């Protein structure tokens, strides 16, 4: 990254890395100021293509996942992969899922 | 001869009984065919279109993947080329092996071609010895009339 | 062609079986497209000099080959034959014209019945449904056409028909006559108006037409055993059988005639047999000894293996609703549409239902209480409120509770059927003795409207396989889906309906090409086109 | 199809399929395919009026 | 069946058998891996066309038919065979039944 | 995938758009809206959803009117007729937009 | 675009040949009607997205 590079995860320049979560990444980013290099002299190795950002933005939110809009062990996600689930074998098979969606865990 | 083989195949087979000359589908009588005489008409047949090959006929079957670049491009040569073409099947070269170079294979399988293939309806058949030729003018004539002739065409 | 083996690979056998001659040439019923004055040019119509008579098909056949025989005919020169029109809708269009047929159904309309303009949008878009939910085709083959099981079901049922005419404004099990037959006679109790009369005026449409052949028929005594109105019209003579029978009381009748042949039902023996009922130990899913389950009955005390069941017109309402009614509805988009039920009920009964808290009340609504069968809580991989609620249908635990009773009730496989028979006495000569009708229909079967390939969740053909009987049921897109279509016919079955001739075949079947380019060509209204497809059935 | 003036469709199979679905029946369409030395023949017709 | 056979009731491969709720049934078999013969060297005798499952799991049902959507003394089924009830005898019989459902038990 | 993944998403912004505005949210893609029919027919008020349910039934029959027009006949240069005779189904030419 | 984790597609493609022809008319017959001429394809700023 800019500033001080890293890439998930680190923190300075592009506020945070991967599983900084709701807040400092959001709040971290909202942050800083217009400037470029700050606290470094150089660019990222691979360049600026990568500062393997949203890559731990993207983390961030499956680390959100776990208790958000429900306690966890609370009734969401409310449909309840599986944003409204598929159906697999007949059984008389047991095991193995044919419908995109074999389920979302309710927690 | 297609009787003969005898075709295996199906038992429905191409007309081969029916021509058409001008308008008049003309009918012919299917009979009867003989050993003896159908052997013969084979035999001269199958004799001649082998002497009608040559050296430099190779040099002509080259030609057969230049015929069909033809057989697309102009409303002629398109026209040629019968739509039961085996030609047109049999594409669906030098081989050096030249004596010497000057003998002229091209000319000489030409010559070779018209002896024995261009001259096989009168082998296979006779041969006419008249022409119709009419003094009065009148220039064709009709069925049942009387054709003035002269000598060979 | 004789059916053989497994009725499932049935089609899949005939694709392959069929696919280098089949593919290759062209059909030789695609006069359709042309008009008169096309027909009668000498260009074209090469097939103009085989139209010779009205009430005859002269067609080119193979020649030495007996035809209920083979897979594929033994190809050798090709003889010309001929074979009865049965009704007067078979003669081809540009002889007449879909636009006079249907000039004569406005004839006929006059004076009778009209389904209600709200009463044809709820059942058109129930045909047009991509959406409709999966468990109406699992109820539907869970009750199998069973009376017992139906009432049985019968507060589950109002809840799947009223939750679909909540989210849907649509009928919902109208793919099944006899559900129709059933929610019009048990279920008038529970259900909106709104929807009950779709159900009560598609029942009475259906008599509507049954009467129309009465005035049309002169009085006369009986003729081969056959009454007059069964010499008259088609959906009278019993010969014919719906596409799709859930009983044999069908065969009853058929079985016994001077005219029936000899039904040549594969499985185990090319003669059939009865079963008076099924359980779960009676029941052999994969069999083959030629045995057909008898059980539609409402009484399990009272079984039948002999005696049929049901009256006459019951058998006669579903030939008019089959074929009079469905063809003016979807217009020709829908297939029938075999079982497996060794996969259906494995998850028809897989269930999470909560165990009651003590003193706790019923729960309602699936959206907060964990105790409610359908909230997050339950819904688990493979099992059936799963299904209930990929389709957003909304039933409570002791309906779903209910089902139980499939162990009571059941069905092993379906039984794909071809009979044969010959032209009625009072239709029947000595050119025409040895004319066959070769008529084919699945036994425990189910229509499915409209096709639903687009969607991974049930594997393709899982609990259903396509088996079009009739020409009339070929889904372009049905078809076409099957997991194994070969990709030489993605077109050629695009106009063309492929039904195996282990089924029957378009020239030797009752109702031919030309009434079945009418049903979906014709501009006319459902009520108009279902009169004037009524009157193409019957008899020359 | 009487006349040979036009180059045709480099796809033989398309060009043939076209030819014979309009020739099929015509008056005028040939009776038998065009020779490269002849007369078209166009059919005669068994009577007029 | 597969892996250890046994039809109702048994457990190994299709999950369960007789005698299992179905829970650990729909459990058990959305428990299972993609193999084939586990915990076997042999197929059922029958043949697997038979595994003696659906009936064990119809037979499950029936199990779990006794508490459900009603503590069992509670106001369940509902409209309360007979998922709607039929006429017998005009009475002057006083035994036998005159419909499909005679009657259904509301527990 | 991502579409049933999320599909409990865009069943409230349908919604709430169409209570904004009466209006169907996702037209501009056909890929979403061919999805939004099948997968999604439950949950949509049944006024927005004729508006989905009707819009793939009117391209369904614009197909078909090809079929009348195109008779029986062999591949030529491997395309069938009916890509022959009209553009829609000739393969060529290709949608705009193609993911 | 496989709705399928399972099995990716390296040569064979995914759907049928119907899917990318109600496209075509989508696209083609349909949008321009209801727009009539006022609209734009775009390409997206996934990254940014």
């Amino acid at each position: 990254m800019a500033a001080p590079q890293f890439h998930r995860p680190s923190t300075i320049t592009a506020d945070n890395v991967r599983a900084l979560g709701m807040r400092g990444l959001v709040l971290a980013t909202n942050n800083a100021q217009f400037i470029m290099d700050n606290s470094y002299p150089h660019p990222h190795g691979t360049q600026g293509a990568v500062r393997e950002f949203l890559r731990g933005q993207a983390a961030a939110l499956t680390d959100l996942g776990v208790t958000h809009a429900n306690n966890t062990f609370a009734p969401q996600p409310m449909f309840a992969a599986e944003w409204l689930r598929p159906s697999f074998g007949l059984k008389r098979t047991y095991s193995p899922f044919v419908v995109r969606d074999p389920k979302t865990p309710s927690t | 001869i297609r009787d003969l083989n005898p075709d295996r195949t199906p038992g429905e087979l191409p007309d081969l009984n029916v021509l058409y000359y001008n308008g008049a589908r003309l009918s012919l009588v299917a009979d009867v065919q003989q050993l003896a005489s159908v052997n013969t008409e084979l035999r001269s047949l199958v004799l001649n279109m082998v002497y009608s090959i040559t050296e430099g006929t190779t040099l002509i079957l080259t030609l057969i993947p230049r015929l069909l670049a033809l057989s697309a491009q102009d409303g002629y040569v398109n026209a040629l080329l019968q739509m039961q073409s085996v030609t047109r099947e049999a594409a669906q070269a030098p081989m050096l092996m030249q004596d010497g170079e000057r003998r002229l294979p091209l000319y000489e399988a030409l010559v070779a071609w018209l002896a024995h293939a261009g001259q096989l309806g009168d082998i296979l058949a006779l041969a006419p010895a008249v022409r119709v030729c009419t003094f009065d003018g009148a220039a064709v004539v009709q069925s049942g009339d009387m054709a003035p002739v002269i000598r060979y065409p | 062609a004789a059916p053989a083996g497994p009725g499932a690979d049935m089609q899949q056998r005939f694709l392959n079986a069929w696919r280098q001659r089949l593919a290759h040439g062209r059909v030789r019923w695609v006069a359709e497209c042309q008009m008169t004055a096309e027909q009668f040019m000498q260009p074209d119509n090469a097939n103009l000099a085989l139209e010779l008579h009205p009430a005859f098909d002269f067609f080119a056949g193979v020649a030495d080959v007996e035809l209920p025989g083979g897979e594929v005919p033994p190809a050798g020169p090709g003889a010309i034959q001929a074979t009865w029109r049965v009704v007067n809708g078979n003669l081809p269009l540009a002889l007449c014209p879909v636009a006079f047929r249907d000039a004569r159904g406005l004839e006929l309309g006059v004076g009778r019945h009209a389904m209600a303009p709200a009463t044809i949008a709820a059942v058109r878009g129930a045909f047009e449904d991509r959406s409709y939910p999966a468990v109406f085709y699992l109820l539907q083959a869970a009750i199998h056409g069973s009376e017992h099981v139906f009432c049985a079901l019968a507060r589950l049922v109002t809840q799947c028909i009223t939750s679909y005419w909540n989210n849907t404004r649509c009928a919902a099990f109208v793919n099944d006559y006899s559900l129709v037959s059933y929610i019009v006679t048990y279920l008038g109790g529970d259900l909106p108006e709104e929807c009950m009369a779709v159900y009560r005026d598609l029942v009475a449409h259906v008599e509507a037409l049954a009467q129309l052949v009465d005035d049309f028929t002169l009085p006369g005594p009986e003729l081969g055993g056959q009454a007059q109105a069964e010499l008259n019209h088609l959906m009278r003579d019993p010969a014919l059988l719906p596409p799709l029978v859930w009983d044999c009381d069908g065969l009853m009748r058929h079985a016994a005639l001077d005219r029936h042949r000899d039904c040549r039902i594969d499985a185990g023996g090319h003669e059939p047999v009865y079963a008076a009922a099924c359980n779960v130990a009676t029941a052999d899913f994969n069999r083959n000894d030629g045995r057909l389950l008898h059980n539609t009955q409402a009484r399990a005390a009272d079984a039948a293996d002999d005696r049929p069941h049901r009256p006459a017109d019951w058998t006669v309402h579903h030939k008019i609703y089959y074929y009079v009614l469905v063809p003016a509805f979807s217009r020709g988009r829908c297939c029938t549409a075999g079982v497996r039920f060794d996969r259906v009920y494995a998850t028809l009964q897989n269930m999470v239902v909560p165990e009651i808290a003590p003193g706790e009340e019923c729960p309602s609504d699936p959206v907060t209480d964990p105790a409610h069968p359908l909230h997050p809580a339950n819904l688990v991989a493979n099992t059936v409120n799963a299904m209930f609620h990929n389709g957003r249908v909304v039933v409570d635990g002791p309906a779903m509770l209910t089902l139980q009773v499939l162990a009571h009730n059941m069905a092993e496989r379906t039984t794909a059927l071809l009979c044969s028979a010959a032209p009625d006495a009072g239709a029947n000569t000595a050119s025409t003795a040895n004319m066959r009708i070769f008529d084919g229909a699945l036994h425990a079967g189910v229509l499915l409207m409209a096709p639903q390939h687009l969607d991974h969740t049930i594997q393709n053909g899982e609990y259903f396989y396509v088996l079009p009987v009739h020409a009339l049921f070929a889904g372009a897109d049905h078809v076409a889906n099957a997991p194994n279509f070969p990709p030489a016919l993605r077109d050629l079955a695009r106009h063309v309906p492929l039904v195996p001739p282990a089924l029957g075949a378009n020239y030797f079947s009752s109702i031919r090409q030309p009434v079945v380019q009418h049903a979906r060509e014709s501009a006319a209204g459902e009520n108009a086109l279902t009169y004037a497809l009524m009157a193409g059935y019957f008899k020359m | 199809y009487l006349g040979r003036g036009a180059p045709p469709l480099l796809d033989n199979a398309a060009a043939v399929y076209l030819r014979n679905a309009v020739v099929a029946g015509n008056r005028l369409g040939p009776a038998q395919p065009l020779p490269v030395f002849g007369c078209a023949q166009v059919p005669r017709r068994a009577g007029m009026d």
